[PDB]
């Protein structure tokens, strides 16, 4: 669900986008654990302040480059079940009726 | 007599419950430690405790009366 | 852990008391 190299999902307004974690953080110590890891925050690595102090993980979007990678807390980075899959369906399938609507 | 647990199904579709008694409840191997019909019990492991012990304790008696 | 000790001590007193 939510740990080092596995797989996420997470919102990005009304689709979400699967991705990978790399970074684990861990607000009472100011800290994210990596994989090639006690480490403080970074010299070019910061987190947004509404996520800093909240359960924030760095992932990178599959299908995207690795320019994108993300750091996404809790809020929208759900956890990767069936109900995770039939979600991501179900709003792929709205998206598909939007796009369907703009067009017919 | 044969015994089976029940198949893995979609989370969607699985109605988790949970007892009152906590003492008394007979339930089948579907038990979650902590068609309405694949419901998982969540057993409150202490209940699990419980359940063994006044089970040993018929099994006494039923050899000891 | 005691309601399970003061249960068990009633029930250990009763089965005592049915095979005195």
């Amino acid at each position: 669900e939510f740990a080092l190299g596995g797989r996420c999902l997470a919102f990005h307004g009304p689709l979400m986008y699967e991705a990978k974690i790399l970074k684990i953080w861990d607000p009472s110590s100011k800290m994210y654990t990596s994989i090639p890891k006690p480490q403080k925050l970074g010299e070019d690595e910061s987190i947004p302040e509404e996520i800093i102090n909240g359960k924030c993980f760095f992932i990178h979007y599959q299908g995207w480059k690795s320019s994108w990678d993300e750091w996404v807390g809790y809020d929208r980075i759900r956890a990767y079940n069936e109900e995770n899959i039939a979600m991501k369906k179900r709003l792929a399938n709205e998206a598909k009726e939007a796009k369907k609507s703009l067009l017919e | 007599k044969v015994w089976k647990k029940q198949r893995l199904i979609n989370k969607k579709n699985q109605l988790y419950y949970e007892p009152l008694q906590k003492i008394g409840y007979q339930n089948n191997g579907n038990i979650q430690i902590i068609n309405q019909d694949f419901k998982i019990t969540q057993i409150d492991e202490n209940s699990i405790k419980y359940d063994f012990f006044d089970k040993i304790y018929k099994s006494k008696m039923v050899q000891k009366r």
